[PDB]
RNA sequence: AGCCAGGAUGUUGGCUUAGAAGCAGCCAUCAUUUAAAGAAAGCGUAAUAGCUCACUGGUCGAGUCGGCCUGCGCGGAAGAU
């Protein structure tokens, strides 16, 4: 998975969690989408 | 294997420095000195250059001496003042930019 | 058409106007006619939803102040650098 | 208008006699001879003429060789014997290229057997310009 | 790049962006950008935001440019030591205030006028807001 | 909110004991007993169970949702139960059962021996299938967890341990 | 927002076309039947596709959607005794 500062929901099938202190991506229709550190 | 290794590609031509020229001098030997200011990147001795005046190159050629005052370094960067000249170069007019850039080959695979 | 609710001004200068954009209002002035000018405090929320309609700075606007209906419209609007947001509007009776 | 399972369409056209480099083999992989292809179509298409490229369904699951009954060619084709030009699109917005009157494809559309969209007759009549003024023509209708 | 065709004087002193912005709205076209923040704008930044927006609208409407450099600023190159007069042009900027209307559009719709701003937004150093032609 | 306002319904035979936060649900397939948070307050009445909110916490209507829903899935728990069948897939992949353990071979070395907590019971019918069954649907979902948790698909063929409703999106092997 | 369905006709859309029947290409982006369905949304085929989506019916039955102003926080944030 790609990690950078900002994070945007690419496509419709992506979706926006918030585990411990720290933003997700989880898109379960394309894996390259996941992102961490938002 | 031996087909790939036949092939010789560089497919890189990144400039390694960009320098605007001014207050030209004159030498006994390359017939001109180009005082220059680097704004961008690290000018070398051996590597190629493009010289171009109003985005159209006028002259083109490879660097033969890189000198700074009587130092004559081989390096210099960006933002420090700086000397050109080169042979084959009749005429010297300020607000022109030389070009520097490196030469690398990629490589060749067969398929 | 258009009912603003108004109250008349007890201090001016900068010093009361800077006072009254924290508290979500801001200054104003109805002029013209034999009548002389009176200073006119609004409220933010309210002009803002208004003038966003293009009906507000053509049509005829019915300030209620002190329990009175003054006719009056709009000339000049000293907007907010960069927010949306007012300074001053200047009124005119007719 | 059934289900899937073997439900297929492609041509080059009607007078053509199925030959390799057009279609050949390049028709798919079935099972069905391509022999038997100009016995059931030159059963029927033959019989009076054949100006226009018709495609058809396969309906095949168990038994030797194609079932089908033949149905009626696209309305593209009709814009070429008996309308005028067969292809010039070349710039079709820069100009008007062509045209159409609204005589001309009336007769010639309802000479499909049995196939239609809603019981209108002039309902019909505007459906099959649609393919019409695709290429960029103008409408004198 | 944007810069002065002549100038009365070669170089300029610092100054200061002390002060407020005096253009709140925009006359010429319909939508445009407004600088938020306080700084300056280079001739490279200046036509790095305009190349953008003409990028994602293609060939429509039209884009006004309500700034300009109009401010020669020198620089010191290295192994240099300090005085000897001043420094040499190597660029051209504009002090920007808050209120400053940046850029403009006319003849399009209002998304891809969000689209195309928005673009030319993250390439300027400072920070900007989308604006609506106000009546009177 | 919406899942916690709405009162979840208890069948014929189902005991719901309510000593405090604690709550025994039993029935006919097995007995659980889990521990609420707290947060929430659940109340008996008539042959229903609904729930809500208590003063003095943030957290508040978002707890009492979770509270029903782990009650709920008990009430089909001990009285229907859940199921979890997990297929495997592609060559050299055959799954048994000796007891309480489950043999499984995944291609590997050695056969991976896997021990069956709590009173899950499981069966294969087929040699290639899988069948769990349990009264928890928390330890269901667990222990399915721990089977595809030795051989994850690798998505070029779909070849080891997937779920029943599980889908496995395959890809191309590019090219030289 | 879930769930049970439909997902079309001109039309395999003419086409500088080997092959195109929506897709990097071509162009307009018009036109029938219909509760509603685009010459158009896609993981993506040797071409049919297999499938799902915009849009719409039934089911369920009361809030729901995301721009604006603003307080205090979150990631971005890795250095050597």
């Amino acid at each position: 998975m790609k990690v950078r500062a900002s994070v945007k929901k690419l496509c419709r099938n992506c979706k926006i969690v918030k585990r411990d202190g720290v933003i997700r991506v989880i898109c379960s229709a394309e894996p390259k989408h996941k992102q961490r550190q938002g | 294997a031996a087909m790939s290794g036949m092939l010789s590609p560089e497919l890189k031509q990144q400039i390694i420095g960009l320098a605007e020229v001014r207050d030209v001098f004159k030498s006994p030997k390359f017939g001109a000195i180009a005082g220059c200011m680097v704004t961008e990147g690290v000018v070398k001795r051996h590597n190629p250059i493009r010289v171009l005046r109003d985005n159209v190159v006028i002259y083109e050629g490879e660097l033969e001496s890189l000198r700074r005052f009587k130092d004559d370094v081989n390096e210099v960067r960006n933002g420090m003042e700086c000397g050109i000249g080169v042979k084959n170069y009749n005429d010297v007019r300020t607000g022109d930019v030389i070009e520097v850039f490196e030469i690398i080959e990629i490589q060749r695979t067969i398929a | 058409m258009f009912t603003i609710n108004a109250e008349v001004r007890k201090e001016q200068g900068k010093g009361a106007s800077r006072r009254l954009r924290a508290a979500n209002k801001f200054p104003a002035i109805i002029y013209g006619g034999k009548e002389a000018p009176l200073a006119i405090e609004l409220d933010h929320d309210k002009v803002m939803n208004m003038q966003a309609k293009a009906e507000f700075y053509s049509e005829v606007l019915t300030i209620v102040v002190d329990g009175k209906e003054i006719k009056v419209k709009a000339q000049d609007v000293q907007r907010h650098p960069y927010k949306p947001k007012l300074q001053h509007i200047d009124f005119v009776r007719a | 208008a059934k289900k899937v399972q073997a439900y297929v369409k492609l041509q080059v056209a009607a007078g053509m006699a199925n030959p390799s480099p057009p279609v050949g083999p390049a028709l798919g992989q079935q099972g069905v001879n391509i022999m038997e292809f100009c016995k059931a179509f030159n059963a029927k298409t033959d019989s009076i003429e054949k100006g226009l490229p018709i495609p058809v369904v396969i309906t095949v699951y168990a038994d030797r060789s194609f079932t089908f009954v033949t149905k009626t060619p696209p309305a593209a084709v009709l814009l070429k014997k008996a309308a005028g030009i067969k292809s010039g699109s070349g710039k079709p917005n820069k100009d008007k290229v062509g045209k159409i009157s609204r005589a001309q494809l009336q007769e010639i559309a309802q000479t499909k057997a049995a196939d239609m969209t809603g019981a209108d007759i002039e309902a019909m009549t505007r459906s099959i310009e649609g393919t019409a003024r695709s290429m960029g023509l103008v409408v004198e209708d | 790049m944007l810069q002065p065709k002549r100038t009365k004087f070669r170089k300029m002193h610092k100054g200061r962006n002390r002060g407020l912005a005096q253009g709140t709205d925009v006359s010429f076209g319909s939508f445009g950008l407004k600088a938020v923040g306080r700084g300056r704008l280079t001739a490279r930044q200046i036509e790095a935001a305009r190349r953008a927006m003409t990028r994602a609208v293609k060939r429509q409407g039209k884009i006004w440019i309500r700034v300009f450099p109009d401010k020669p600023i020198t620089e010191k190159p290295l192994a240099v030591r300090m005085g000897k007069g001043k420094g040499n042009v190597e660029y051209w900027v504009a002090l920007i205030q808050p209120g400053k209307v940046l850029y403009e559009m006319d003849g399009v719709p209002e998304e891809l006028a969000r689209e195309a701003f928005k673009l030319a937004a993250a390439k300027l150093p400072i920070k900007t807001t989308f604006v609506t032609k106000t009546v009177m | 909110s919406r899942v916690a306002k709405a009162p979840v319904v208890v069948p014929a035979g189902v005991d719901v004991k309510i000593n405090g936060q604690v709550i025994t649900i039993k029935g006919k397939n097995g007995e659980l007993t889990r521990t609420l948070n707290d947060a929430v307050e659940v109340k008996h009445a008539d042959n229903t169970l609904t729930f809500g909110p208590r003063d003095g916490y943030a957290d508040g209507w978002a707890q009492a949702g979770t509270a029903r829903a782990l009650l709920n899935s008990m009430v089909i728990g001990v009285t229907e139960g859940f199921t979890k069948k997990l297929q495997l897939v592609g060559v050299g992949y055959r799954a048994a059962v000796k007891g309480n353990v489950i043999n499984l071979s995944l291609g590997f070395s050695h056969p991976v021996d896997h021990q069956l907590p709590a009173g899950i019971t499981a069966e294969c019918p087929t040699q290639t299938e899988i069948v769990l069954k349990g009264a928890d649907k928390q330890v269901i979902g667990q222990v399915a967890a721990d089977l595809r948790a030795y051989r994850r698909p690798e998505p070029y063929k779909g070849k080891g341990v997937r779920y029943a409703d599980e889908v496995v999106r395959t890809k191309e092997a590019k090219k030289k």
